[PDB]
């Protein structure tokens, strides 16, 4: 799931995913 | 940063990963 292009909600879902009980940082703009 | 390393561009879990806290 993480080898491919990943934008919007399908790059939050990858991070939750790849993450899990660390969470993660979304930062599109920096 | 994230967007052009795994939307504009092929992403990669050692990239996701540093996104991880």
């Amino acid at each position: 799931f993480v080898n491919q292009h990943l934008c919007g909600s399908h790059l939050v879902e990858a991070l939750y995913l790849v993450c899990g009980e660390r969470g993660f940082f979304y930062t599109p703009k920096a | 940063g994230i967007v052009e390393q795994c939307c504009a561009s092929v992403c990669s879990l050692y990239q996701l990963e540093n996104y991880c806290n």
